[PDB]
RNA sequence: AUUCUGGUUGAUCCUGCCAGAGGUUACUGCUAUCGGUGUUCGCCUAAGCCAUGCGAGUCAUAUGUUCUUUGUGAACAUGGCGUACUGCUCAGUAACACGUGGAUAACCUGCCCUUGGGUCCGGCAUAACCCCGGGAAACUGGGGAUAAUACCGGAUAACGCACAUAUGCUGGAAUGCUUUCUGCGUAAAACGGAUUCGUCUGCCCAAGGAUGGGUCUGCGGCCUAUCAGGUAGUAGUGGGUGUAACGUACCUACUAGCCGACAACGGGUACGGGUUGUGAGAGCAAGAGCCCGGAGAUGGAUUCUGAGACAUGAAUCCAGGCCCUACGGGGCGCAGCAGGCGCGAAAACUUUACAAUGCGGGAAACCGUGAUAAGGGGACACCGAGUGCCAGCAUCAUAUGCUGGCUGUCCGGAUGUGUAAAAUACAUCUGUUAGCAAGGGCCGGGCAAGACCGGUGCCAGCCGCCGCGGUAACACCGGCGGCCCGAGUGGUGAUCGUGAUUAUUGGGUCUAAAGGGUCCGUAGCCGGUUUGGUCAGUCCUCCGGGAAAUCUGACAGCUCAACUGUUAGGCUUUC
């Protein structure tokens, strides 16, 4: 599975990084944890800190849209991000 | 106090997508016809917050200012020539009406800049005051030098007078309606044509024409005193 | 309560068939007529928190001399006459445009007591 | 309300012998399925023809130049008319160009399948792609620029050239 | 029919009066069709069969046309209904529930050599009488 | 594609309709794999009646009380705001109701907005709680304690009279604001709450705006004469009354008008428009759904509360039906969402979630939301696909053959993307002997298809129309065969076109239906050449408008597609 990132705008009004990238996966659309693990090494973002909102794969060609995000605080994520995103994004040791 | 997707105003540039209501603007100081929500502005034009909840959060946390006033409500109206200031990037934007009568935003350079208003009805508050029918900011309750339609300029956020931009024959003028919106040009003849409706005005910039006095803004002496046009960012 | 809605035929006598009910904003109150008695008023409310003062009885007036422009309060004794109704003179009703009799002199009521809350009468010259 | 009626048209008398013969010949030649497909292709044809009539009535004005050039630019994009064409060339437009712009016709004349219906099944069964897009639509409307990049899909078995039914 | 420039009123009046001589427009505006027909604009109906009559055909032709006599429940209107197909009276008897529809003949009226009959059966006990005539459905015992 | 075909005749021309042929709409017979788009699915009968759940609730930074899971955590009470906005329905309404252009200098506005001020003394109930209950319930009593942005009382304005005082707007234009002050009657607030004591948010007030709504009038749009007079508060003047405000809206004195034959009054019908159907167009027909305005809440009247209502989740009574009762009494009306009975030709789940978009609540964190979104179900409308492909070989030229393999768009599975979470969709893989996935009408003419074989004998039947059968039925029934359409295909209405069969464009009227018996003659309508003047229709042009939506084309983006955004046009019209 392969990833290339294009847009990394940082919102000054919240102190978070907007991660936009193209998922050049092969065959099976990768899960959110796997895409987070791959996207972490591209910009030095921990799993608890790096957050992804969608890995949306298109028809036909094995290319997907990844709208990931980065925060300088997990409490900031819990204050801003929705609870379904926090559940959907597995924390270190999460259940 | 609702408004629907289809019956969105003609001055609202945002499309007709979604599900019925699109962010009902308050009563506010400005007219509802030439007004956009600050939530809709920050969620469509600038793209600093995508959700309505996150927009309400960022507004409520004192992060966006409208002429130095950090409004916490996402339904605040915006009129023409309004300045939005964001200190964290030094992003300055001005409400402008393009050639189709719609409201857009032009980016400015400096964070600190004046705002332009206009005179609409000079009344007399009791106490020897010449009330100018002000609607926003602070001002000066002045004298008979301040006539109707004089298009005063005032600082931000203290809103003190910078320069009385009184109109005469030949002075600059910006259109605020019709098919000539945004075609700023010099005044040619401001004729006080007596009639039951309202008077008229002659203006010619790039091309000459006749325009109505309620569709003219006295926006400068000979050149733009305010930062009229910067960068048209969607 | 009275109905002040637009209900009196069209121009011809064709009876107007109402398509709407008696709306709340078309309901007018009763003509609280004023007489010569103990000075009595009521703070009836109206639209938008505007409690209009309605007078009912009064034997005093604010007679206003026109010769010197001096306003002095003198008692009302009798309505001399009235152009509006020939019966209010007999009833001692105090409507605007009537003529009262005071201690200062004969005066004409120049204020509507049912809307003004006072009886302001101009002293006739 | 705001709903939509059909796209194609219908004959006033529905059993014209020579007209039905031409319809069956076009359907069998180009590998079509429905009579309404030919009807809708002729409806796009008469759309271009009616736009041509509306423009050619005036005989090109400050804004009619735009309305008369945008259609010609789009058709040169799609190539239904000649490359060195004018407004008037659209008036003499037959539906073979429209059927040619159909992707089944394009793949049939690109030699990616022996027969037209085999081109149909190859396009629908992911055997025809364009730069990674596994498009499965016979009714796809492609450009001349679109035509060159067309090929087998990288996942479909015909990308490997071992197919016996394939040439 | 005045051809002057300022004569639109006369042409409008004379077109207004001449329109009434058409049967269709006058009968549409006057509402004779809604007032007349038992179904009242309903495309089909539902009536209780009462009596069965094999009514005769026209003068040149010669035949017996099986026509049930049915009274509607929506309106209580008594009419005559023609039951088509071979074995037509075999699948319908007295006191049934049968859908009825117009025969669809001349001007919406009676069709063919059937005199005085304008309604036809289309289904007996909410099942298609055409399929019973064909032989793909069976008559319910209800 | 600006379309013709059969029928009256022994045969022709023709007037003339009938029927044929295409849409669309409603309903429906037969029948059937799937996806996409969104603005459809109890309108047409019953605006009939409703069991059940639910749809508006929120406020710890207003006050007050008991716990703790110690936290903007919950329960109770006083109190503020909100529920008058959305949502539904389409009865009434032929109307300033509506579309559209103006007006309000004739008016009200809680929330919101900016500037100018102020935020002053007090008084002290009554809540939950305590003690006792009454009551079948609905409801709800007494005594004891007490608080607030609760409520009451007091000081500095507005309101109305009369004045003098300078352009301040608008400007034909004061009648308003007013510098005003004068005296005469004549008023408000919570120095509340929190804090990081930085400040934030609230109360009163004045001016204005904005928002909401009332009022107002030029103009635009039904059938009807087998509907000719209608109107007395009706038409108007003065003075009043009430109103938020103008007003016969009501009252008084008076005048004798007002509308109508260029259609008043009455009947018929109808939610209006944006628009929709259809046609080459002129037109013609309907305006259920998406948006704007209107009205309605079982029929009806009346009223409280509020800035705003005569309130869809307020009351009161009458009519009407129904309902819980311990028989003393007490409720209810789904034209709010699913659902039920009834009704009929005539339509769904008593699913999911506040994730988003909005709304009210909160200072905030946030909570509620049958609004909204998400689905389930209904041959809704449109669009896109597939059930086959396939070389070689054979007869009766396209059917199963014989054989050869080959693909997975469909169906089933796996796994992840994915949504609030689902499902579909989406990607790889892989399941298939390509087998599971086609029907529907019709075959004499009109009209594309059989003069092939038995049946029946003016019978059974067919038949939009024409026309068939009493003995050789290409006609009818099974068969055989064939034809057209296509997950669709027919039926009956309707309606448009056909049809120049309503004709201004664009028809006829000697003999086919049709010139009035003749004639005189008003409104209407049509009008000589000609000089002089105007420019109202008209003409070119300008400026204010004519909401979006839907329409057309393209671009951009959904895989093509329809569809969403930008944009150039259209309509909006005919001010
Ligand atoms: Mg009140």
């Amino acid at each position: 599975m392969d990833i290339k990132i294009l847009k990394d705008k940082n919102n000054s009004l919240l102190n978070r990084r907007e991660l936009d990238f193209v998922v050049k996966y092969e065959g099976s659309t990768p899960s959110r944890s796997d895409v987070r693990n791959k996207l972490a090494a591209m910009l030095n973002a921990p799993l608890e800190l790096l957050i992804i909102q969608r890995i949306k794969t298109e028809y036909g060609m094995q290319e997907s849209k990844g709208y990931a995000k980065v925060y300088a605080d997990e409490a900031r994520m819990k204050q801003v991000e929705q609870e379904y995103i926090l559940k959907r994004n597995p924390a270190p040791g999460a259940e | 106090t609702h408004q629907k997707r289809l019956s969105v105003p003609k001055s609202w540039k945002v499309g007709k997508k979604g599900n019925k209501w699109i962010s009902t603007t308050r009563p506010g100081p400005h007219s509802q016809a030439r007004s956009l929500p600050l939530g809709i502005i920050i969620r469509d034009i600038l793209k600093l917050v995508d959700n309505s909840r996150e927009g309400k959060r960022i507004l409520s946390e004192g992060k966006v200012l409208v002429d130095g006033i950090p409004r916490k409500d996402l339904r605040f109206p915006v009129g023409l020539f309004d300045v939005i200031t964001l200190p964290l990037v030094n992003e300055a934007y001005r409400m402008l009406q393009d050639e189709k009568g719609r409201l857009t935003l032009h980016k400015l350079n400096e964070t600190n800049v004046n705002k332009l208003c206009r005179i609409n009805n000079k009344t007399t508050v009791k106490g020897g005051k010449f009330q100018l029918n002000l609607n926003d900011g602070t001002n000066i309750i002045g004298s008979n030098e301040y006539g109707t339609k004089d298009s005063l300029i005032l600082s931000i956020p203290d809103k003190q007078v910078v320069k009385h931009l009184k109109f005469e024959v030949g002075n600059l003028a910006m259109v605020v309606g019709g098919q000539h919106s945004g075609e700023t040009g010099k005044i040619m003849e401001i004729r006080e044509v007596k009639s039951s409706r309202h008077n008229t005005v002659m203006i010619s910039g790039e091309t000459d024409f006749e325009t109505i006095e309620d569709y003219v803004i006295v926006i400068g002496e000979d050149k733009p005193e305010i930062r009229l046009g910067g960068e048209i960012s969607e | 309560m009275r109905w002040q809605g637009s209900s009196r035929r069209k121009a011809t006598g064709g009876k107007v068939i109402t398509a709407r009910g008696k709306r709340k904003f078309e309901m007018g109150r009763e003509s609280a007529e004023t007489r010569i008695s103990e000075i009595k008023r009521k703070k009836v409310p109206t639209m938008g928190g505007n409690r209009k003062v309605r007078l009912l009885q009064s034997n005093v007036a604010n007679v206003t001399n026109p010769k010197d422009g001096k306003t002095v309060t003198a008692p009302i004794e009798t309505v001399i006459d009235n152009t509006a109704n020939k019966h209010y003179v007999r009833r001692n009703i105090l409507t605007k445009g009537s003529v009262i009799r005071t201690s200062m002199g004969t005066a004409r009521v120049t204020s509507r007591p049912g809307q003004d809350g006072v009886v302001n009468a101009v002293l006739i010259e | 309300p705001g709903k939509k009626s059909k796209s194609y048209e219908t004959p006033k008398h529905p059993w014209q012998e020579a007209r039905m013969a031409t319809e069956v010949q076009l359907v069998k030649a180009y590998g079509l399925r429905n009579k309404k497909e030919v009807w809708k292709a002729a409806s796009m044809l008469r759309m271009y023809r009616s736009e041509a009539r509306k423009l050619l009535a005036h005989v090109l004005e400050g804004h009619y130049r735009t309305q008369s050039e945008e259609i010609l630019s789009k058709l040169i994009r799609y190539g239904i008319i000649k490359s060195d064409a004018n407004i008037d060339d659209i008036l003499s437009l037959k539906t073979e160009n429209i059927l040619e712009r159909r992707l089944q016709t394009q793949v049939l004349r690109l030699g990616l399948a022996r027969t037209v219906i085999q081109a149909r099944q190859f396009i629908t069964h992911g055997h025809i792609a364009i730069n990674g897009r596994k498009a499965t639509i016979p009714g796809m409307l492609v450009s001349k620029e679109d035509e060159m990049h067309i090929g087998y899909y990288g996942n479909s078995p015909l990308k490997n050239e071992s197919h016996p039914e394939r040439p | 029919m005045a051809k002057g420039k300022y004569a639109a009123n006369i042409l409008k009046q004379t077109r207004k009066d001449a329109r009434w001589k058409d049967t269709y427009y006058g009968r549409r505006v006057l509402g004779l069709n809604v007032k007349a027909d038992p179904l009242g604009g309903a495309p089909q109906g539902r009536g209780i069969v009462l009596e069965k009559v094999g009514v005769e055909a026209k003068q040149p032709n010669s035949a017996i046309r099986k026509c049930v006599r049915v009274q509607l429940i929506k309106n209580g209107r008594q009419v005559t209904a023609f039951c088509p197909g071979d074995g037509a009276v075999n699948f319908i008897d007295e006191h049934d529930e049968v859908t009825v529809e117009k025969i669809g003949g001349r001007m919406g009226g009676a069709m063919g050599d059937i005199p005085g009959v304008r309604f036809k059966v289309i289904a007996v006990n909410n099942v298609s009488l055409n399929q019973l005539v064909i032989g793909r459905m069976e008559k319910p015992r209800r």
